[PDB]
């Protein structure tokens, strides 16, 4: 979460409505306040045996939603970010790294010492059973605490069936944690079977799904957020510039707008000057390719 | 009228001469609603040699009502595959009564010479007496 | 569910009178119709004392043992020695491996030792949820394992009408070949109805300890029949919540509208993520 | 076969023509005329080097076919049916399980103690030619007689090439039974391959099967057949409803109807009648569908 | 099988001549047309003491030993000594593995025997019905089995046009690789006529103490040119058990008609079944 | 290179700063361009103590080796210690070198040395040259190794547009999962001029010993802008042998007129050959 | 390759331009003076790093024009034929056989006898870099001397991206032999993946590659290929029984014309004739066909 470090939380008022600017987010107000809800709807354990689902289109401010959620939930509450891609694994096997990011995400608090769930198998190590019973018994004790934390997977669609049936039957454990998926592609059969089904999501699965929508940014509020990476990243930055990344933003991605800052920095130094100027963003546009235009390019020529 | 349609292939065929076994008047109307043209394209090599004298007979039925559509169905009976060994299959009772026929029906005073000599064309080959 | 547990009621006579022998018995129909809830109330409508067994589904293929070795174990939960069952005194008797010895000396058990309230045993009803996915070779094994003697009452479940069968290339209805679909008893579930749906609302609302007025209740049961009931399922906590941060007291029509508004639902999401990945991709 | 009991033989006369209506059989007289000329070729030892096809519509007393040619042979001649998925259990190689229904059909009497080829393996478990050899020099030494049973093989087509090579290697041995395949499909891929073929099998084994057609029934042989079902069944039906179980036979299929009779009698005693009426066939097939309309139903919504 | 048999007979020559080389045989025609008797014919006519070797392309995937272990024994098999083959010795000196230093004692043995103008090495020959059916790697084990000086004479058979080599995606005539393609003598084996068809139906009628009219045998041979030779062989038997049934002394065109009217030939039946599953759908 | 060597700069400049933590560099030119001629210059300019792990995608995949244990043999040995690398501290302190309990060892030891300033770090460069060729779990561990602090700087190149990658039916670009096409900064190479044919052509003569007139030279920067540079290249040592074989000295222009009739390029002859294969179909 | 017997250089002038008639060559004047550069470029060592690759139809003499360089390079450097199909081997790896064959092509005389160096790597048996390690300081001492060979590679589309891949590596070893590919297919899919290239090459190895183009044959030297050929078997043959072996090479190939020959030889022989006539070769083809007509054939069929 290198990327997302100025999002501080929903940035929600007493009302549960969001603000225009807080918090770290600009713009978003539907799924921010969605947030809100389903964050009001974890701290009274409503959502035990469901789980939350992101639909929307790349660079939505998904991934900064769930971290969003993540620090709502609590000051020290861990965030486990994973992909699809990286559940299949030539060392491991697929359903393992799967409930060993699954079980990294349950936090702990012991009375005053915070450890993660997964933290207890690796040392004590497959026997997680075990592991599940004597932390029920410490919490029944009163002496320790549980946090559940936030598994956010992106590229749910990447996901295997196995895989999908195995999370189905695993959110029934109590001491689970909100499994937040992100999708951005509707249509897609699920990986290992010929079947179609809404995002790559089998329909046993889908049965407990609350879906949030993520809306696209107009130019404005993509300029705003370019700003706030830029003062993030001690960066200085002016209108003439900013508007053209944004435009860079809009036309490939606000992923590869907020990738090119840093470079149009150090271009900036080379030519001399301290301040990014409207030359070094056209400079570092024309060199750095996003990879759409890129392997437009390649098969193209 | 429901009961007597087009069969669509010898599956159909069999499958409505079975049902109507017992009954002559439904299969010889029952000639009536299928193209002879189309009987090649049914029988494709699905055809016994009781079928083809129980086929034959039936025609014999409605000879004289249609006597062209007659010689054309008898013609195209000839368009059906495995034609040479369905005739030499024949028993010598099926012979007797198919020369009892020619003399009777399809030899008659009453039919044309210009459907008879067609007839009698088919018919050199059809009984192959020798 | 009126003709499906009708339909349960009969096969259960079936049970009783012991006429059902070598046949199995499928529930059709779309997904979450309440399968499950025919399966259980099949299952203690024989009686309570009789075990069951929900094993299967996607389930197999991903656990530590082999399919062969959970639907042996499994098959072997549902047969009751009365009570326990015979997988757990395979369990007393220890996955590892299963002793074929337990088979001839409950055989001389229950030759020796009925009538006695010892070593009786009752049949259980098996439960084989989303049988489309098992593999031609759980198949042959469930027709291997019908045959042998005191089997378990086979149910399986299905949400697919025609589908590859799961190993080889042909099709099949429900993913399951026609040696075993020409002994199946299909009982097929209708989707749930204007007063079905409104009734379910009603008894989630009664225990979730949510109070909501009648035009909150009629819109909700127009938005399950339109879109889902377990969308509406999530819609009543969900404004429940909603109403709880006004600091209300009854559930209005504004929160269902507001909810309804925040949280998608699959087909309005899938529409709005289609809508998006035709043009702009 | 909990079903097929009303069988007794092929019920034909001396001459060998078939009764319209003997030992259970109900029309179907190419067929069965055929069946008993293809038992008296099994009499006559002619068979060795060849097996049976029964071509034919489900529900057209194919299995029923070889159960009546099963019991033309002898009371003691055993009959194994099976199905082309029955072969690929996991725990146990399919040709293995080919070879075990195989020995299962092959029986023998030993003086009297009927055995079968599977048992003698079984009591002395591979290894199968000094079996061979012995069971050779038992009936060359005439204290044990020889009966080769009917070996029931329907939905051939699911077999594949490594199962049709064994076959074709097996049937070569003295001591086999009578393969009756049994099938209801046209051309079609031999599995392991990609040629079609004639009904799913290989040239090779086509080259020594002797085939035999059953055609599918009226109205009033269905009902005939239906009667005797129920009469077997000791159900008491009247015309009225057995014409309406022929009406669903005949749209569906006939073991559906068959199977129907059951469960109305059922209906009929939760009804206080032992005699099933019509509104119970109503009752009972409004409940219970096939497995095509329900498979119809389901492909909708 | 004139011209065949001529083919063959000029490779008998090649062969007696040394001119083969590293050239090997394949017979390429329809099923069932003689293959297996011309290579039987054509092992006998090198001589009777020589030693001859059958595999089905499908054999080899038993599965009891590996393919290439399988096309070992069988090459080895085809190689004699005088009697004993090579297979033979490997079995006195045993599967396990064929160590190199039989191949020296035969050598060495045989060497010495023909010093004394004892015994010798034979090469025999090798029959593989189904080559198509070979994999990819049997191709390239049987290149280098015939790259051995003391490979036998190798007759492959095929009743496949062009297709896909096993195991790769390459098409090529007969399902073989082009390498060993452009070293094959391809004889080609002609369908059989009116008058072949009368003549193998005699002898067979002959072989079975049957006694048929001049009419029936006719009928007979149109039957066996119109739904080939061997289903006339199976309608031999068929009838001469349906003339026996009718206690008679000789069968007749009756016989015949009904016994075709009953057994089926594959192009009906498969004709029969297609319009079936055209109605069904 | 003009534009890919500037961009090859401000990275240079960017990592000498460290300001790439969590990101990785793509070459996504045509094949031919001065890849590994970019990745050698990083990695000098970078310093000459800083090690160079060259790997191509297809290399891990040989049978000796696993695919893990080949990227991470190549993941250890980018990181050098002092000169020694840590694939050599493990050929040390003992792919070949399989071996995780010391590796462990290791790593806390040189993790001590860093702490207490004995013995610095330096990360490298680690160069992928055909990345699409990895699979979805060599990417996976790609995504997993760089989390590491000890991690070196990642550079990978291909040649391919959008593609499927190995292992998953989902298309990309450039055959890379999403979530490290969003990390990776992408430099893409530039076709060489007429200017830069005519360069690398003088210098490529001037390092074989081969004169040339002008008129020759100009004719053969045509061909190499025609056709390819690297086909230039062979003409250049064809024309010099020509040449030599005539006993001439300087190479004239019809030598390479002689040459480009004798050698062809790779279009003439696919286009060649694919008219014969066109005719022979 | 008793096919090749007749070859026995490439029969060019001091000059280097071919000769008509000369070396058993006859004809294919463009790739034999090809050919001849490359033996000039091979002599000195301006070929390290880089292959060869013979493009065109078969029949064309591609395997002629690689035993005539191998012959050419000195007395008896070594000629090490194969295919690609040859490679997949189930007893031993892709690139076992790959490296064997690779290892046969080289060759090293020492004071004086000749070896291959297989027998080093098979007799001497990590291992190729230790023995790579003992020719190297063998050959530094001046004491042996090196004589690199042709490996012929036939069918190069046969092989996949693992073979092509390990080739580009082994080719840059020091003592390598002269790879000489082999091709007839004009663009195919490389096995293993979905790529077109040319020649079922990938593009990584294609830029080390000198392609040569050889033509198909006019009727005269189709003749005196044929002539050349039967002489070299001592066989005595008509001029119109040579335009009958032409017309049938043009028709067929030239493979099929010259392997006739032989089976012509032993026709005549029968029926007491020691000159070969047109009614012997009348006979011989119309018994033996070709591949491609033989599967014509079969498909009518
Ligand atoms: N509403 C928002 N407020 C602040 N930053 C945002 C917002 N939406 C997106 N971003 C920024 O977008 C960048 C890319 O992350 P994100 O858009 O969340 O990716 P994705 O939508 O693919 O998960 C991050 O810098 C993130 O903070
Ligand atoms: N000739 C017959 N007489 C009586 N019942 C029959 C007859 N043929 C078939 N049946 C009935 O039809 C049912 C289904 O047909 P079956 O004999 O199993 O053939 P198939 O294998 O084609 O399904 C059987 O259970 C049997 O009761
Ligand atoms: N230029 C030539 N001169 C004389 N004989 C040739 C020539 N080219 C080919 N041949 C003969 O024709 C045959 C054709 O095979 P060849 O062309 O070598 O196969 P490929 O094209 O696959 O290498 C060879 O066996 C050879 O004897």
């Amino acid at each position: 979460i290198a990327t997302h470090t100025h999002i501080k939380g929903l940035g929600l008022e007493p009302t549960g409505i969001p603000i225009k600017l807080a918090a770290g987010f600009v713009g978003q107000l539907e799924a921010r306040e969605a947030a809100g809800l389903v964050v009001d709807m974890i701290k009274q354990k409503k959502m035990a045996g469901k789980a939350l689902l992101l639909a929307g289109p790349p660079g939505t401010g998904k991934t900064a939603l769930a971290l969003g959620i993540s620090q709502e939930l609590g000051s020290k509450v861990p965030f486990c970010p994973m992909v699809g891609s990286e559940v299949y694994s030539s060392e491991v096997k697929k359903t393992e790294v799967l409930m060993e990011n699954f079980r990294r995400a349950i936090g702990l608090r012991i009375k005053v010492q915070d450890v993660t769930l997964q933290d207890l198998d690796a040392a004590n190590a497959k026997l997680r059973q075990e592991i599940n019973k004597v932390v029920n018994r410490y919490i029944d004790e009163g002496v320790a605490e549980l946090v559940p934390g936030v598994l956010f997977i992106d590229e749910v669609h990447m996901l295997d069936m196995e895989c999908f049936s195995y999370l189905n039957r695993a959110l029934e454990s109590s001491l689970s944690p909100i499994v937040i998926f992100a999708t951005n592609r509707g249509v897609c059969n699920v990986r290992g079977t010929d079947m179609p089904s809404p995002h790559g999501v089998p329909i046993d699965l889908l049965d407990r799904l609350v879906i949030i929508r993520t809306q696209i940014y107009d130019p404005s509020e993509m300029i705003q957020i370019i700003a706030i990476r830029a003062q993030v990243e001690e960066l200085t930055v002016d209108e003439e510039c900013l508007v053209l990344l944004g435009e860079i933003g809009q036309r490939t991605s606000l992923r590869h707008a907020v990738q090119l800052l840093s470079p149009a920095s150090i271009v900036a130094k080379m030519n001399g000057r301290d301040n990014i100027c409207k030359a070094d963003i056209e400079e570092v546009t024309s060199l750095y390719l996003d990879a759409k235009s890129s392997a437009k390019l390649l098969h193209e020529q | 009228s429901k009961n007597i349609k087009t069969p669509k292939s010898a599956y159909e065929f069999e499958n409505s001469w079975r049902s109507f076994s017992g009954d002559s008047a439904l299969r010889s109307q029952l000639l009536k609603v299928t193209t002879p043209s189309s009987l090649p394209q049914i029988f494709k090599n699905a055809l016994t040699s009781p079928v083809l004298v129980d086929i034959i007979k039936c025609v014999a039925s409605f000879f004289t009502e249609d006597m062209d559509l007659a010689v054309k169905y008898i013609e195209n009976l000839t368009k059906v595959p495995r034609f040479n060994m369905l005739v030499m299959c024949l028993t010598s009772t099926e012979k007797n009564e198919l020369l009892k026929i020619w003399e009777d029906v399809f030899c008659n005073k009453a039919t044309p010479m210009e459907y008879a000599e067609v007839l009698d064309k088919l018919r050199s080959r059809y009984c192959l007496k020798q | 569910q009126v003709k499906a547990r009708k339909a349960a009621g009969v096969i259960l006579q079936m049970i009783r009178e012991g006429k059902i022998a070598g046949r199995a018995i499928l529930i059709a129909g779309q997904p979450g119709t309440g399968k499950t809830a025919i399966a259980m109330g099949m299952a203690k409508s024989l009686g309570l004392e009789t075990p069951f067994a929900m094993i299967a589904g996607s389930e197999i293929f991903s656990l530590e043992m082999s399919k062969t070795e959970a639907l042996t174990q499994s098959f072997r939960k549902a047969i009751g020695v009365r009570c326990v069952t015979l997988h757990e005194i395979d369990v007393i008797n220890s996955t590892g491996e299963i002793r074929s010895e337990v088979r001839e000396q409950i055989d001389t058990k229950v030759a020796e030792w009925r009538e006695e309230g010892k070593a009786e045993i009752v049949p259980g009803v098996l439960f084989i949820d989303e049988v489309h996915m098992l593999d031609i070779e759980c198949f042959s094994f469930l027709n291997r394992a019908l045959e042998n003697e005191m089997s378990p009452i086979l149910v399986v479940a299905t949400n697919r009408g025609v589908t590859t069968i799961r190993g080889t290339n042909q099709k099949s209805p429900h993913g399951i070949p026609i040696d075993l679909l020409d002994r199946l008893l299909i009982i097929t579930t209708q989707p749930y109805t204007d007063d079905d749906i409104r009734k379910i609302l009603e008894i989630r609302c009664q225990e979730e300890d949510v109070e909501m007025n009648e035009e909150a209740k009629q819109l909700l049961t127009l938005i399950g029949r339109d879109t889902s009931l377990r969308y509406a399922i999530h819609l009543i906590t969900a404004a429940a919540l909603s109403c709880q941060k006004r600091k209300g007291k009854v559930v209005e029509v504004e929160d269902i509208q507001r909810v309804y508004r925040l949280f998608l639902d699959v087909r309005r999401s899938m529409q709005y993520l289609v809508e998006y990945q035709s043009q702009y991709m």
